[PDB]
RNA sequence: UGAGCCUGUUUGAUGUUCUAACGUUGACCCGUAAUCCGGGUUGCGGACAGUGUCUGGUGGGUAGUUUGACUGGGGCGGUCU
RNA sequence: AAUUCCUUGUCGGGUAAGUUCCGACCUGCACGAAUGGCGUAAUGAUGGCCAGGCUGUCUCCACCCGAGACUCAGUGAAAUU
RNA sequence: GCUCGCCGGAAGACCAAGGGUUCCUGUCCAACGUUAAUCGGGGCAGGGUGAGUCGACCCCUAAGGCGAGGCCGAAAGGCGUAGUCGAUGGGAAACAGGUUAAUAUUCCUGUACUUGGUGUUACUGCGAAGGGGGGACGGAGAAGGCUAUGUUGGCCGGGCGACGGUUGUCCCGGUUUAAGCGUGUAGGCUGGUUUUCCAGGCAAAUCCGGAAAAUCAAGGCUGAGGCGUGAUGACGAGGCACUACGGUGCUGAAGCAACAAAUGCCCUGCUUCCAGGAAAAGCCUCUAAGCAUCAGGUAACAUCAAAUCGUACCCCAAACCGACACAGGUGGUCAGGUAGAGAAUACCAAGGCGCUUGAGAGAACUCGGGUGAAGGAACUAGGCAAAAUGGUGCCGUAACUUCGGGAGAAGGCACGCUGAUAUGUAGGUGAGGUCCCUCGCGGAUGGAGCUGAAAUCAGUCGAAGAUACCAGCUGGCUGCAACUGUUUAUUAAAAACACAGCACUGUGCAAACACGAAAGUGGACGUAUACGGUGUGACGCCUGCCCGGUGCCGGAAGGUUAAUU
RNA sequence: AGGACCGAACCGACUAAUGUUGAAAAAUUAGCGGAUGACUUGUGGCUGGGGGUGAAAGGCCAAUCAAACCGGGAGAUAGCU
């Protein structure tokens, strides 16, 4: 049966990606609040 | 001519189609076409805006003259054509100093035939002049609003105007609608009434034949459930109301127009 | 033509004319390598249209809520001082 | 009658025997003309009824061919209490 | 290592997306692998991906995104001009053979091709942010010429058979060769050349467009295939001497014709139909400002450069999406033999596999199958399920009908093998020879060789000759919807939704209407034979009475009535 | 010529059996409908929650829909167990 997660990498990085959120305020709202709790990751940019 | 189809099958037991031996089969002039996207009746917002629309054939534009301002110099048809944009054919024209025009046909014009325009040109077929220079009674089409606009009344297949006074600077019609209006005795208009008056004639057939034009199925509103529309609801066939569109105003009777600035150029309104 | 006032004085009503506020999703020129925008000239309307404050009408399009107790189960019937 | 409670209404045909089916009658509890009335060739993985051929559906069950169930060696759950 | 079985339009071969060392070699069996393990896609260590021609990067745009000035909005922000991004689309160039444990159009051998810079010679009007050409485009149908590919002959090398026969009309194997360069064929389209004049192509033009004369009738563009060269090369069964069993070095026969033939190429072609079938750059031409000794442009030589990133492995699956080594899901390319209409079905070739617990015995009961005496729906809510019909050719076929249909209605008859007509028939293909020619991939005649249906008559075997897989059950009377379509992903596919047709009503263009505090946008680059809302639902005969109640349209004499004064 | 006819690849889901701590949180086996069109499929893009889309079933919006998911008001209130 077909299944909900279809991969796919230039859907990823134009969704979720650093310059994405870098795009809009709310993105950058995103990034600080991950900055504060101190993740090791902060976006899907691989 | 009219044709019937005949019983061959389900789908064509039911259609009638019009069908003229004398427009071109072939290409036609390059030089005036354009590119014409789809919609789906979509805004810049990204919502529906008017409803069953979508789907079709691809279509390409041509470019056709509506205000015929090059006075003085005749010209001659070449061949009539298909324009898959209005309801109605075209012409392709040649002038003397050798430039190509479109053009609407009027009813009873053939390749061979000599159209001119200005305020000196003759008065018969396919010929534009100012009203002014009209005599009353006439039979015109593709009439202006404004001087120096272009056409914008009797563009459809089959129709027509007539010029029934004249006073002052102003000149008084009468429409398709039966109304009674005024214009500036400047404005241009062409002699005759335009062309293909059997487009009325035709039967589609089938539902296929109206998908094929880009026509969605429209949906009743008494068949909805009472959150989709003011009609839906009931345990079988109900209606119990009062008819009104999908937002809440009533059809079948009431009147729509408000518009003070334009009331003083309307003699009587449609009967 | 209705009120004062003696044809003279100022405010009202209906109407015809006008141009200078205001409108132009009419034509031409420039910024310019541009169907947005701004300026210039010129036609068509014109104190109408449109907007702000206040005010009568309509308004399940939308929103917040109400729709009592006793009872040989509840409802219908009956009762509540 | 996709509509008729009394109701398996009364008459005729089909069956040895027919509350379902077909044709009529009129007493329409409570049909009816664009929230349409009466007909209609062809089309339907649509509802009801009748025939020919066919048969293990049945009177009434018998035998055979394979995969489990049973014994031996290896690994090794579950709801519930 | 020998035998047995299964797939073979796949359970074989190569990719895109996705994954990222799963690839090869040595060593180890704690945990992982539904059992053991000397084995592994498991632990540890080393090795492996070689480009001017393949992709990416690059030049150009589509839907759409962003957007200097600008317009609009309490703030945050919204929409858009000039511009700038964005492929699923357009734009230069490579073939065959050999090689490693693991790479190959990249490495080696042989033969090619394209775009830029510099320099030397010879001639010369060059120049765009502009004008014109081209790129450049739909559905269906048909038949002519070819190739990929297969079969049979001929030629070369080998065999004379475990049990009757096999020196022959016998058996086995091979018979392969590219890009580039030259010739311009089957066929498709188009009249050629020269001179004069002009309100058009925002200015100009020798270019495009329009008009008038004379002359010649054959000039030009496009194009599969075949043929020559590449090739005195490479490849090729076999043989000659050594073996750590993976090979090394040399030698090396024949290497032709006929027939059949595509869904692939000519073909972006031809015919026909209405629903009338993308944009820009690369490329070819014309001129403006400007330079005219120069700069530039055209041709022949010598020379330099072509950078950077991907390249292993899986890819209908044990490596991707499903928590698993899960009976599920996943786009493109390749297409052998016999029987057959066929990419269906049966058995095979190249190739790949036997699905990670076994060994016995032959109770009841469950699952998947075969056969059954007499009867033949008596079973059951209901013929649910099972049983049955099934091909080609020819006879022959009712009520009703919108004249097309119903109809494959219904019901019948023939079907294997051998011989003769005819030592291979009717048809298809077609060489040698003889003539003509503007001399060539030519024209006329001729029939050698190859291939090959269908029919009639006469004999013969079995119970059965459409013998296996494959392959419609048929008729009669009634309700509903006219028809093909759509619907509750995961208990409802229908009489429900849609449909072509009919009617009422709104709308004069800055249109009614809808998304938006607004700017703006769709309706529409449309104009009453057009557009929006509402009800009925092919077609035939039709659609009767009521304006008291609630809505809508018109009237303005009277009565009541807000702010303001 | 055809929203024509029989039928594979491809798109669907009418009947029966197995399975129900399943091989599978919707499948397998034997039959079944369409198959040149209102057809099917790969890549990218737009529509955002009292909102979108809907040949209309209260259908779908990431195994969740008579008003999605996440974090806040928040230790909401609970004459109830």
């Amino acid at each position: 049966m077909k299944r909900t997660f279809q991969p796919s990498v230039l859907k990823r990085n134009r969704s979720h990606g650093f310059r994405a959120r870098m795009a809009t305020k709310n993105g950058r709202q995103v990034l600080a609040r991950r900055r504060a709790k101190g993740r090791a990751r902060l976006t899907v940019s691989k | 001519a009219v044709v019937k189809c005949k019983p061959t099958s389900p789908g064509r037991r039911h259609v009638v189609k019009v069908v003229n031996p004398e427009l071109h089969k072939g290409k036609p002039f390059a030089p005036l076409l354009e590119k014409n996207s789809k919609s789906g009746g979509r805004n810049n917002n990204g919502r529906i805006t008017t409803r069953h629309i979508g789907g079709g054939h691809k279509q390409a534009y041509r470019i056709v003259d509506f205000k015929r301002n090059k006075d003085g110099i005749p010209a001659v048809v070449e061949r009539l054509e298909y324009d898959p944009n209005r309801s109605a054919n075209i012409a392709l024209v040649l002038y003397k100093d050798g430039e190509r025009r479109y053009i609407l046909a009027p009813k009873g014009l053939k390749a061979g035939d000599q159209i001119q325009s200005g305020v000196d040109a003759a008065i018969k077929p396919g010929n534009t002049l100012p009203m002014r220079n009209i005599p009353v009674g006439s039979t015109v089409h593709n009439v202006e609003m404004k001087p120096g606009k272009g056409g914008q009344l009797a563009r459809s297949a089959g129709t027509y105007v007539q010029i029934v006074a004249r006073d002052g600077a102003y000149v008084t019609l009468r429409l398709r609608s039966g109304e009674m209006r005024k214009v500036e005795a400047d404005c241009r208009a062409t002699l005759g009434e335009v062309g293909n008056a059997e487009h009325m004639l035709r039967v589609l057939g089938k539902a296929g034949a109206a998908r094929w034009r880009g026509v969605r199925p429209t949906v009743r509103g008494t068949a909805m459930n009472p959150v989709d529309h003011p009609h839906g609801g009931g345990e079988g066939r109900n209606f119990g109301k009062h008819p009104v569109t999908p937002w809440g105003v009533q059809t079948k009777g009431k009147k729509t127009r408000s518009n003070k600035r334009t009331d003083k150029f309307i003699v009587r309104r449609r009967s």
